[PDB]
């Protein structure tokens, strides 16, 4: 199969702020890889993005029959929709499952990664903070960032640059929606 | 902010086409063509909602047809491979002989058509692993994610290996127990 | 339909 390919993709999406209080529609049409018409609600009517879809928002606009609706949509469409999901989306909450570990065995003395491992949580909004002995570093933090899974869980590895040494205590601590307080965990070098 | 999308397609010379909602980048659900049946991402949704899936079929059939005139209108340009960028996962930190899961992240290309598979010691896994239909990006580009349960062990290597037209050959990802 | 998904429609072209 050599045949060249050709696409169309159609999105339709509600954006919501603060609630419902402002909501937006954006009505994309994107051919292969290029956005060429869209309806924006906050314009009021479609708008050629390239001029490859200028015949298609002319069209389009001459129908203000369906200009009406579209303009509606923001509250038939969007609004409608958030109510409905909103107890299984909006509100979803799962606790993530927090671990610290060295990346790897060093020697005595050796530098090492200690590894925040925060996992199956959900929404994806989270802080990770690490402390030495009660006392926050901001320093020598790499992380993995935000990693969505997929499956409606997200996963990441903050990791803390330091050189462990006996007596040293290590906590990381996690704030996320589900907890209304702080989730911590020690590791004791 | 929150975001809800309905994302269609279709894609020529290919048939294929794709009916999903989308939220915050997780897929709420997608309509089965073949079947005529909405399926729900996640088991919960369907007790809490519906959606008629006759609706979706009628809209990728304008789909199509709008495709048609599009590509005729842009004297036929066609769309250029872009390939996946590829990352294997678990979804948990791994602990010997216990129960895990490794994701196959495949990422940042189009058009939608992959084939992928899960290679255990070099041999195909073709049961208990699960994936999902293309998601959207907004670079509309494509997302997809395929899964395999297993347990851990320093015996077992493990490759996702996947194949797309903007690939010069199979492309194994790699997994293995330190 | 208040617990029922509903669907845009999209516009075809001329």
């Amino acid at each position: 199969d050599t045949r060249p390919r050709f696409l169309w993709q159609l999105k339709f999406e509600c954006h919501f702020f603060n609630g419902t209080e402002r909501v937006r529609l954006l009505e994309r049409c994107i051919y292969n890889q290029e956005e060429s018409v869209r309806f924006d609600s906050d314009v009021g009517e479609y708008r050629a993005v390239t001029e490859l879809g200028r015949p298609d928002a002319e069209y389009w606009n001459s129908q203000k029959d369906l200009l009406e609706q579209r303009r509606a949509a923001v509250d038939t469409y969007c609004r409608h929709n958030y109510g409905v999901g909103e107890s299984f989306t909006v509100q979803r909450r799962v606790e993530p499952k927090v671990t610290v570990y060295p990346s790897k065995t060093q020697p005595l003395q050796h530098h090492n990664l200690l590894v925040c491992s925060v996992s199956g949580f959900y929404p994806g909004s989270i802080e990770v903070r690490w402390f030495r002995n009660g006392q926050e570093e901001k320093a020598g933090v790499v992380s993995t960032g935000l990693i969505q899974n997929g499956d409606w869980t997200f996963q990441t590895l903050v990791m803390l640059e330091t050189v462990p040494r006996s007596g040293e205590v290590y906590t990381c601590q996690v704030e996320h929606p589900s907890v209304t307080s702080p989730l911590t965990v020690e590791w004791r070098a | 902010e929150h975001v809800i999308i309905q994302a269609e397609f279709y894609l020529n010379p290919d048939q294929s086409g794709e009916f999903m909602f989308d939220f915050d980048g997780d897929e709420i659900f997608h309509v089965d063509m073949a079947k005529k049946e909405t399926v729900w991402r996640l088991e919960e949704f369907g007790r809490f909602a519906s959606c008629e899936a006759q609706g979706a079929l009628a809209n990728i059939a304008v789909d199509k047809a709008n495709l048609e005139i599009m590509t005729k209108r842009s004297n036929y340009t066609p769309i250029t491979n872009v390939p996946p960028e590829v990352t294997v996962l678990t979804n948990s930190p791994v602990e010997l002989r216990e129960p895990n899961v490794l994701i196959c992240f495949i990422d940042k290309f189009t058009p939608p058509v992959v084939n992928v598979t899960w290679l255990r010691n070099g041999k195909p896994v073709t049961t208990g692993v699960s994936e999902t239909v293309f998601l959207p990006r907004e670079d509309h580009l494509f997302r997809k994610f395929h899964y395999l349960p297993f347990l851990p062990s320093t015996e077992d290597v493990y490759d996702c290996r996947v194949e797309h037209w903007g690939l010069d050959e199979p492309l194994l990802k790699h997994w293995e127990f330190d | 339909p208040v617990s029922k998904m509903r669907m845009a429609t999209p516009l075809l072209m001329q």
